[PDB]
DNA sequence: AGCTGGT
RNA sequence: GUGAACCGGAUUGCCGUCAGGAAAUUAGGUGCGCUUAGCAGUAUUCCCCACGCUGUGGG
DNA sequence: ACATGTGTGCTAAGCGCACCTAATTTCCTGACGGCAATCCTTACCAGCT
């Protein structure tokens, strides 16, 4: 898509104070603080009048909050079920692998709003394994259509494919 | 005539029921995962509840000969009892046998000890087992009995063991997406050592959910299996109402003391029962205002509205009840002012439902 | 001139019985039998019982035909427990039935247009509760589809009909098996040594007495005469709702109506008004009726966007008229007054 | 003239139809495995109880009914259970029962009915308005008592939500609406998504009669347009019964 | 005197 | 109406019963927002009844 | 979900950061309980209608 790329690139332009106030708004809707809504409006309004396709609003808000909290860099080919699974091969299959594996499968049966904390723990173990790159555009357009089961099964089969290799 | 009893219970983080692997029970209701509590666990916990002790009169045992041998000071009859049972039809110490406790105790003791026969002794023991219907827990939960046809005698028969269940407990369906949570526990070794580690690193899974609990009484069946009397039937209905509102499943309560109480009672008298599972086909997602209990009650009251007008049964109206304690949780917050007798107690609703049952009172019936 | 109607057999379940069923194992065949479409025919005329044996089975028993497999459905077995003397004694009788699941067919019926003309007005309007050869197996497609026409040969008629497709990314059988009868090209012709015998030819109906028939396999690859059809008909609902209309031609003119209907003023916190908010998002608005909008000042419309953008987006709106969404609006306006940075836009 | 009671019916988790080994029965449609109750089971459940008997010319001239297998609008989801029957007398160890396994499934179903003109008039019994009275009983008696099954341990008697009655005479089941099994998107219900699929199929086929539609307190509209795909978005108990009564005669 | 539920 | 009719796989079930995730942590050092300004003014003040034509009732 | 309610009259250009950084040992449960029937006969025979 040619609309989400501008959103991710504009997010990468954000300076320290803006993503600090985005960091402070974890688990909080974009209403109880005025500056957070102002920042989201500035990020989210001008990309609908230049390109016809835009992500969903809740996906954009959640992705902005998570991006502020973790601060990765955008790189093609680094979606969640590849780096996930790649880290699962670096594990003991007896005990820890079912633990981390269940932590990953918790994402596949959740709605967009409640995934903030499971995505937080998944990206926390990603940060523990020193992962710098994450395809924010790829994550965003597989998350804006997260409610159709073909993309969920494709994401899971990507995890399988990265695990068997 | 049959009685519906509905509850909406929110519970603390707890594991009231597990499968073989230890996970809380789950069902795919409405295309999403819903937390489940098994009906048999609820039936057992209400059976073993602290108010059913005046009415707890059913035993489900395979050690019948042990029960005979306990009530005999010096007359050892445990091999003779075992062979009498083994040619009764049970083949081994046996399979599971349902009966009344005191009846089998005393009169199987008197019918077993006498040295008058061995074949007809087994036949009359089997007849005593089959006639053991004077117990209302058997009348509620139900019981059949199937002995073997191989390890038996051709001269031993069995009467019709038909007992219908007068209770249909539904499985407690969660009112939202189930969020199964993983608990990580260790076991401390009390004495120290070099390793400074745990005695047993283990797995436990717990689920905090607002359960839609649903029971149903077949009062007509409850008296067609408890003979012509109605006093014991009214006492059992009141005892179940008290027990269900008062007791909880005895799962991992020592580790999760979730003894929270039902935040909703809906008793409606009709000849066509209904579960409000379709009240929560849409998963309940909470908003910033109110809480999960209120949103669940709101969706339930919306469903009660369009099944009291769209599916209206004004030939037999609803006598829909509540347990809203001093009106803490009202039902009709926007339109549903059809709760005819919204109260804030439990003995009052017990007395009311036995009043529409017939001419009974709460205190007088509580003596059978 | 149209000598053939193409019967369309399609449903969730269907079964045309085979010969190997006298006892409780009741089976089917991987083709609609001759008396598995003639029973449909007789029901479509509205008669049955012993009337079909005379002048209805021999009225077309001299007529050859051919069948086509759009997709080969799999064989399913259903448990069936007849209660006998229970709703004699309570001895429960036992059985097992064979069901062909998710199979579409196309039968031909060739030779002359008078009987086909009588038959064309027999599939849609005249009925005796027609089904797919089994009484509890409903036809999911209009059986009167694939309109008649002249195609002289069996293969031309069987391949000159468009082939459907349910969804876009669906696997399609590139070889369509054809079941055809025996054509006596000359008198004294002997059948080829691959033609299996099928026993679907009734001479009476009740009780069933039967004759056998010769069946010749035939093949059909797609492309030369048969081809895929237009699909369309989106099987994806996803409730509709428009969005993001600044102006086509009817927002400029419709903003002013409630601007000066309310006398250039606000409504909640009365003051000179700038813009218009939208309530009751039944339609986001290309054509908007003038009793749903809400001309309303800058700060409290910003508070309306406060409350809407937070929490659920949905289709229910704020409606600052009934006083339940009042305290939140005023509080959000207070923090708007306290914390707005005009130099940081908006 | 023909009566098509296209009926949706959600079900709370409970097993209703059992095969040899105890599983919920299944069918194959749309390239997926979907849950199924047998037509014989639901047809006997329409009989054998007195609430409907308030009919021996209709499930016996043979009989007058076409009841389809309950095709699920989505994929089958069979679950399994694990029960332990307690000992309740203190032995040297604990646990006594069969320790078996049960199994259940929650599904949203669909079916189709067929009552023709002469198939109801020659049914007769003793009247000519009986050919309207029995049908009028049927249109909501088909949605009166869920069959039977393991209700004493899996109590499920969920009443149906969306009911169609058509007077189209050409017998076509709308099962081709469920060629694609119904997926779930967060903003709509499973029953609402299934009813949207049924509505989307309804807007088709008319290109190449009426739609008498039942929604209790019209919570489920057949199409989110003023151009309603049924044009009869009403329904309340026996109002529909009497409207079919004076539709037939 | 036959019939029917049991062996 | 048709190798098809008409047709239950039925009833009995607590998975229960033991469990600290504990030991250790400076959020680190760098920085000017800033260059320019009368809240004044008679010679039509947008009006509508309305005066010998500038007093008189207000939008 | 910036535009459009200007109302004597509302500027604006130059400028926005780099780098070192993430550790491990060991610890992980035993036993007991697991359903019976009924879905074609060595068919005549005697309780009694
Ligand atoms: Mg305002």
């Amino acid at each position: 898509n040619r609309g989400t790329v501008d959103f991710i690139a504009s997010l990468e332009n954000l300076k320290e104070g803006d993503l600090g106030i985005l960091r402070k708004l974890r688990g909080a809707r974009l209403d109880e603080k005025l500056p957070g809504f102002d920042l989201f409006s500035a990020l989210w309004w001008p990309l609908r009048q230049k390109n016809q396709r835009a992500p969903k609003r809740e996906v954009a808000w959640l992705i902005a909050k998570l991006f502020a909290e973790f601060r990765f860099e955008q790189r093609e080919g680094a979606t969640l079920p590849i780096l996930m699974g790649g880290i699962c091969r670096k594990l003991e299959p007896k005990k820890e692998l079912p633990r981390v594996l269940a932590r990953f499968d918790q994402l596949a049966s959740l709605d967009i709003m409640q995934m903030e904390e499971p995505l937080s723990v998944i990206m926390g173990i990603l940060r523990k394994h020193q992962q710098v790159c994450l395809d924010w555009v790829g994550l965003t357009d597989v998350l804006s259509f997260w409610e159709q089961e073909p993309v969920k099964r494709e994401w899971s089969d990507s995890f399988i494919k990265a695990y068997k290799i | 005539m049959l009685i519906e009893i509905h509850m909406i219970q929110n519970h603390s983080p707890a594991n009231l029921n597990r499968d073989d692997l230890g996970a809380p029970k789950t069902c795919y209701f409405g295309g999403v995962l819903r937390s489940r509590i098994s009906s048999q666990c609820i039936k057992r916990s209400i059976r073993t509840s602290n108010d059913f002790k005046a009415l707890l009169g059913g035993v489900r045992t395979r050690r019948l000969a042990d029960l005979i041998q306990q009530e005999a000071g010096e007359t050892e009859c445990w091999k003779k009892a075992q062979e009498i049972l083994n040619k009764c039809g049970f083949k081994n110490t046996k399979m599971l046998v349902f009966m009344s406790k005191d009846k089998i105790k005393d009169l199987a003791r008197i019918v077993l000890d006498n040295s008058l026969g061995l074949t007809e002794a087994a036949q009359q023991v089997a007849n005593v087992i089959a006639q053991a219907t004077l117990a209302p827990d058997i009348a509620l939960c139900g019981r059949m009995l199937e002995p073997n046809d191989k390890d038996k005698d051709k001269k031993v028969k069995w009467s019709n063991t038909t007992v219908e269940a007068a209770l249909q407990v539904a499985h407690a369906i969660s009112t939202h997406i189930a969020r199964p949570e993983i608990d990580y526990f260790v076991a401390a070794d009390d004495v120290p050592g070099e390793d400074a580690g745990a005695g047993h690193i283990g797995e436990s899974m717990f689920a905090s959910a607002c359960f839609y609990k649903y029971f149903s009484i077949d009062w007509e069946q409850l008296v067609k299996n408890l003979k012509g009397d109605t006093n014991l039937a009214a006492h059992t209905v009141g005892a179940f109402l008290l027990a269900a509102a008062k007791t909880n499943p005895s799962g991992k309560q020592n580790s999760f003391a979730a003894h929270n109480y039902p935040d909703g009672i809906l008793v409606e008298f009709k000849n066509s029962p209904i579960s409000y599972a379709n009240a929560f086909v849409r998963p309940v997602s909470v908003v910033k205002e109110s809480d999960l209990v209120e949103q669940s009650i709101g969706q339930l009251s919306n469903y009660v509205n369009d099944i009291r007008l769209g599916y209206y049964d004004e030939q037999s109206p609803v006598i829909g009840f509540w347990f809203s304690p001093n009106n803490r949780y009202p039902l009709g917050y926007k339109h549903s002012k059809l709760a005819s007798r919204n109260i804030g107690n439990l003995n009052e609703l017990v007395g009311a439902v036995l009043d529409y049952i017939g001419g009974f009172k709460w205190e007088e019936v509580q003596k059978s | 001139p149209p000598n053939t109607l193409f019967l369309r057999l399609e449903g969730a379940l269907q079964s045309w019985g085979s010969n190997e069923a006298k006892f409780a194992l009741r089976r089917t065949a991987d083709a609609p039998t001759k008396s598995g479409v003639l029973g449909l025919l007789c029901a479509a005329m509205g008669i049955g019982r012993a009337e079909a044996a005379d002048s209805w089975l021999p009225k077309l028993a001299n007529l050859r035909m051919g069948v086509r497999i759009d997709r080969p459905g799999i064989r399913w077995w259903d448990f069936h427990t007849v209660g006998a003397g229970q709703r004699t004694r309570a001895e429960t009788l036992l059985s097992r039935r064979e069901y062909l699941a998710d199979a579409s067919f196309l039968v031909a019926l060739q030779g002359e247009p008078e009987l086909v003309a009588k038959l064309s007005a027999a599939l849609a309007k005249p009925v005796w509760a027609i089904y797919l050869g089994r009484k509890s197996c409903p036809p999911s497609r209009p059986v009167c589809e694939h309109p008649p026409g002249f195609y002289n040969t069996l293969e031309e008629a069987l391949s000159a009909v468009p082939l459907q497709k349910r969804w876009h990314n669906e696997p399609l059988p590139q070889i369509l098996p054809c079941v055809m009868d025996w054509i006596p090209g000359y008198d004294g012709e002997h059948a080829p040594d691959d033609a299996e015998i099928h026993y679907d030819l009734p001479v009476s109906f009740q009780p069933p007495r039967h004759l056998p028939r010769f069946v010749i396999r035939r093949e059909l690859v797609v492309g030369e005469d048969v081809q895929v059809s237009r699909e369309t008909g989106t099987s994806v609902w996803r409730p509709k709702g428009t969005r993001a209309d600044y102006n086509n031609s009817e927002y400029k003119k419709v903003r002013a109506e409630r601007l000066v209907m309310d006398h250039a003023a606000c409504m909640v916190c009365k003051a000179p008004a700038t813009t218009v908010q939208h309530v009751n998002y039944r339609r986001a608005g290309g054509k908007e009726i003038p009793e749903d909008l809400r001309a309303l000042c800058r700060l409290c419309a910003d508070a309306c966007t406060m409350l809407e953008y937070g929490s659920g987006m949905t289709t229910n709106r704020i409606d600052p008229c009934d006083p339940i969404w009042r305290e939140r609006i005023l509080a959000k306006r207070k923090e708007i007054v306290e914390f707005r940075s005009r130099g940081q836009r908006f």
